[PDB]
């Protein structure tokens, strides 16, 4: 009776109509039987990657033994799993666990063939004694079978430290299934989840889940990553009745709450947002028609599901003269995709001027000084895979950064020294530059081609060239700066009353056509903010009472 | 009757260093 | 509290087994809340007899960690990582901060009489 | 005797009969026995490529010992295979000390064998190794031998470097037919005679990461492995070789043999599947590139130095991509450098490199460091006519010898590339004044060394339709996610031809133009409404634009 308490039965649990249907994956049951039906070195082990199904092999073996559909020396056998977490528990009087497990092995010696030991997670018998060298002569006597299941790397990190153990082993690889086998497994599981949650499932919503979850998340393998969307959709549909069945809408809505990619359905509020977007983006960047239209179209294409899912959504570069809005525009698209000016990754490659700075955006090699930390660009996108990424002043980076930036493009995934891959399949890479500033389009593109790698341009999208500026354009910029200076004065509730001759006098002054729009910002505060700031701390500008501005030959009085 | 008496350990992790390789600019 | 005086060969694992028995004999009720579950990784010298309880849908286990302490311990342990979800909680805005701060005002007026 | 349950032995097992055939390689054994009987230095290391059979060399040495052919001064030695997985700290040196103590408890013939010792070499062995009570036969790899043993050495002056090399084809055939009578046991078939040499010959070409002794073991043993399914035909065949090598490399089984006439007579209308237009140009190139494969000219010149000039936007570089992917079997094996900056004396040195110590050195040459690796490339030269006359001496010995010197001092070989020298002058003169401008622009000697100066032209107004057909073919493949089709209409397909020529660039607006109107209007359609899956998408012309 030495194992009646420390190990509950397993085949009798399957006989009482309990475990999962296991229809599919017939081959390696027959292969493990072909390994097992030998005279010596039976002792197999199921080894693969975590999640592709190793419970299901033993459950299917149990189902075939209960059904009696087995060959000759497998009929009416009883597989028994032993737990090494209740056997070790009460043992303190200097010898108890030793002779306890010895008596368990002695009772395993009693039956021949009918007993089959399946030790789950068999790297607990290497340690957890004070073990190993008490069952080790007992293995190669044909008494116990020792079927197990481990992870791929844990077998070669803990188990294979002793060579004299692998004589008592034989590896059995188990690969990940296909998409069609996932369709078959989902049709085979489509009875247990409708009884537990009393709702019915359309086969369209059954086929869309594994189809749609393959462009997205790749860290879990695919016998079960399609089960989770269906079960969460069943739970959400049970929530909504507290439209009575599931649909392909619900899979898309759950996966766009999960890992948080907003590539969901067409909710009707954002339809007028995406259509009327050139003016909504034109609320802060006034000017630059042909660039705003191109960026708007590259955003609009990826929402409709047209472009190839083997690239980023928009990976493009725009440049030109100085002070035009090339850094202003990237702050404007994230101000309505996110309504957050700080959810984007803005790194500056004007600091990577050496060959050994690449490690600060990819992470250190394992175990030197900072393998605890991790990278900077890599670890911030892996958590939320939707952020727009700037790259400011791509000139001054050493051209070994570009060797790492290359396989970001044209594949999607980026490796790191941690040992992983992070896939940038729907981010927006925006590259900025200030090359040349001495040609119209011939000389500056000649300098761009003289600065990069030759195919690095063809992998990009439309390389855009900006305009200059114009005296007609400059009035509304003054309107924006006056509105900003008014909204800055809204805490202490001051406001201004700006006359139209003053509003155009701000447009006559400050038109140096090589410095862009940035001298006007300085000129306004040289005119207005200094005089007001001198008056405000001298009394007489008590709050609420507004001030008008008036023209006086080169200043403007208040 | 038997006690466990957990023990300590010491971990080592060194650091690389780079050379700068100046260029005679001609 | 589990590791306190458990200085024998098997006392921690039998305490944990008693806790898991008093969770298992209930039907579906008790929802365990384990805050800072990077501590659940080691604590043996054991601590591995949670995988059959987790991978049967029998334990419920709501628990919150930080960001980097997740990848320092749990991403290092890629077999445990499958039996979990991830609910990413992000920072609120400034307007939602203002909406929060009108709710916590009564407690700060009670504790300090202002 | 107490370590044999923890270690292994291939001396007592050497009298069982578990040893392989020792066919071939009966000189390296003499080299090893010559190293082994000396006063110092008697610890050889076998250095070579992995997967060749250094283990088989040591097995053949033991098989020579158990019958006896070495002299009596090395009579009846015992050889131990070492368990290199038995320690992987706390074990990487702990069991190692007991093993070395049991070697110390010999005073005898317990000659060791450690495989891949460059991962195990720090200095704990050296006072015991240089004392002289053990003989350390080892096998390593060439590249890590320049990494591990030369900085962490401490005893590197106590080895001999026996080079084992790659086998020939016939020696591989002899070993492979020696290892033919083993596989009546695990698999059972009637072994075909010619399938052995067929599998070795077909594995010789395309497999690269594996090496010729066991590269013919990734064969036939695998060929009978998937033939286990037919007993769920008892002879293997060349198709049994072909369906393994074809369905592993993802390449269609068209060129299963004959790499000198097949796909040398295929240099035909399959160019027309990629190059629309320029019939006589395709004919002239197809003639000229197979004159070099007969072996009549000198062996050290470029395979084709032919060069052509005419308009832009024709196919002039579309022909270039069309022969890289066919003749070199690589999509990205072209090098397009532009000589549009080379007007000065300080600009030529960018395409060869700097001396060791100056400005551009780590990047190397602009030309040569992209030819040193992958020397199976087609090479273009855009816009030669603005180049300063100090390129043509560098460019001349390119097409006069098959050698050139780089910035370092190494040598590059141009004897298996293709040079193409393009330009854009001409295109208004028919044939006479264009060649007159060629003779006036260059020296007359520069044209005698070159091949044909074949002449391009414009495009037909009806033949320009099929280019837009191929662009619409590339269009519809992307929107298979919505599973749509697009029915194009030939009036609009005529309409895109006039507005997609612009006789200053050739025929280049089209990659932008097929995107712009069509894709943006249909993207607004799909995001708004009124179109679903399965839609044929009819297109037409509304007076000026192309409505839907
Ligand atoms: N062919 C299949 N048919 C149905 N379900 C399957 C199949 N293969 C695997 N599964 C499911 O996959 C799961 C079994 O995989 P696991 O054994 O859990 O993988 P694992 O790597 O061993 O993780 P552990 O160690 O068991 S926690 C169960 O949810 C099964 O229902
Ligand atoms: N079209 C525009 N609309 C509104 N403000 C503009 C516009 N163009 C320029 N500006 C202003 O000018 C400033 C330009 O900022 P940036 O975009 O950082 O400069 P830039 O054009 O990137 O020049 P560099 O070379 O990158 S420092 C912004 O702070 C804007 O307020
Ligand atoms: N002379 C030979 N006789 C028999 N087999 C050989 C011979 N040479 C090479 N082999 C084959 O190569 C294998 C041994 O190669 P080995 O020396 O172990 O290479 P590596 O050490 O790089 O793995 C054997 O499995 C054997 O079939
Ligand atoms: N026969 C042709 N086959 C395919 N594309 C063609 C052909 N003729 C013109 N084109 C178009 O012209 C472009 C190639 O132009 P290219 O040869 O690069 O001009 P350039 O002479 O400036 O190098 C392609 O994008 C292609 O669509």
């Amino acid at each position: 009776q030495a194992l009646q308490k420390y190990s509950t039965d397993l085949t009798a649990r399957a006989r009482e109509g309990k475990l999962d249907p296991v229809i599919g994956r017939d081959n390696e049951i027959r292969r493990v039987v072909q390994v097992l039906s030998r005279r010596t070195k039976n002792n197999p082990v199921l080894i693969g990657e975590p999640g592709v199904g190793k419970t299901a092999i033993v459950e299917g073996l149990a189902q075939r033994i209960v059904a009696g559909d087995v060959p000759e020396s497998l009929r009416d056998k009883t597989i028994v799993a032993l737990d090494l977490g209740s056997m070790v528990a009460g043992s303190k009087y200097r010898g108890e666990f030793e002779e306890r497990l010895k008596a368990v092995l002695d009772d395993i010696k009693n039956s021949a063939g009918q007993i089959i030991t399946f030790i789950d997670e068999l790297h607990t018998i290497v340690g957890a004694g004070a073990a190993g060298n008490m069952i080790k002569p007992m293995l190669a006597r044909g008494e116990l079978r020792l079927v197990g299941a481990t992870t791929l790397d844990e077998y070669r990190k803990h188990i294979e430290k002793d060579a004299a153990l692998e004589r008592r082993f034989q590896q059995v690889y188990v690969g990940e299934p296909s998409v069609e086998d996932t369709i078959g497994i989902l049709r085979g599981l489509k009875d247990r989840y409708e009884v537990h949650h009393g709702v019915r499932i359309t086969d369209s919503a059954l086929v869309a889940a594994a189809t749609l979850s393959d462009r997205y998340i790749t860290a879990r393998f695919l016998p079960d990553k399609a089960i989770d969307l269906v079960d969460e959709a069943a739970s959400r549909l049970r929530m909504e009745i507290d439209k009575e069945e599931v649909g392909p809408d619900d899979i898309a809505d759950v996966v766009s709450a999960w890992t948080g990619i907003p590539a969901g359905r067409l909710l009707e509020g954002e339809t007028a947002k995406l259509l009327r977007m050139e003016d909504e983006l034109g609320k802060r960047v006034i000017g630059q028609k042909a660039a705003v239209t191109a960026v708007s179209d590259a955003v609009r294409r990826s929402r409709a599901g047209v472009s190839d899912p083997n690239r980023p959504t928009g990976a493009f570069m725009f440049l030109g003269p100085t002070g035009v809005g090339k850094t202003e525009l990237a702050k404007a698209l994230a101000d309505f995709l996110f309504d957050d000016e700080r959810a984007m990754v803005r790194i500056d490659m004007s600091e990577y001027g050496e060959k050994h700075t690449v490690a600060r955006l990819i992470g250190a090699p394992p175990g030197y000084v900072g393998y605890e930390a991790g990278g900077q660009l890599t670890e911030a996108v892996r958590r939320r895979p939707y952020t727009v990424v700037l790259f400011d002043e791509i000139e001054k980076a050493h051209p070994d950064v570009f060797d790492v930036l290359l396989q970001v493009l044209d594949e999607g995934r980026l490796t790191d020294g941690h040992g992983r891959t992070v896939d940038f399949r729907n981010t927006i890479l925006i590259l900025t530059s200030n090359l040349g500033s001495g040609g119209s389009a011939e000389q500056v593109l000649a300098a761009v081609r003289a600065t990069f790698k030759p195919e690095f341009i063809n992998r990009l999208d439309d390389v855009l060239i900006f305009e200059g500026l114009n005296p007609e354009e400059l009035v509304r910029i003054v309107d924006i700066q006056l509105a900003q200076l008014g909204k800055r004065l809204a805490q202490r509730r001051l406001q201004l009353q700006v006359s139209l001759p003053a509003k155009r006098w701000l447009a006559q002054r400050g038109f140096d056509p090589v410095y862009g729009a940035r001298p006007l910002r300085r000129l306004v505060q040289q005119a207005i903010g200094d005089q007001l700031a001198k008056m405000l701390l001298a009394g007489q500008v008590h709050d609420g009472d507004t001030v008008p501005v008036n023209v006086s030959p080169d200043a403007d009085s208040l | 009757a038997a006690a466990a008496a957990a023990a300590a350990a010491a971990a080592a992790a060194a650091a690389a260093a780079a050379a700068a390789a100046a260029a005679a600019a001609a």
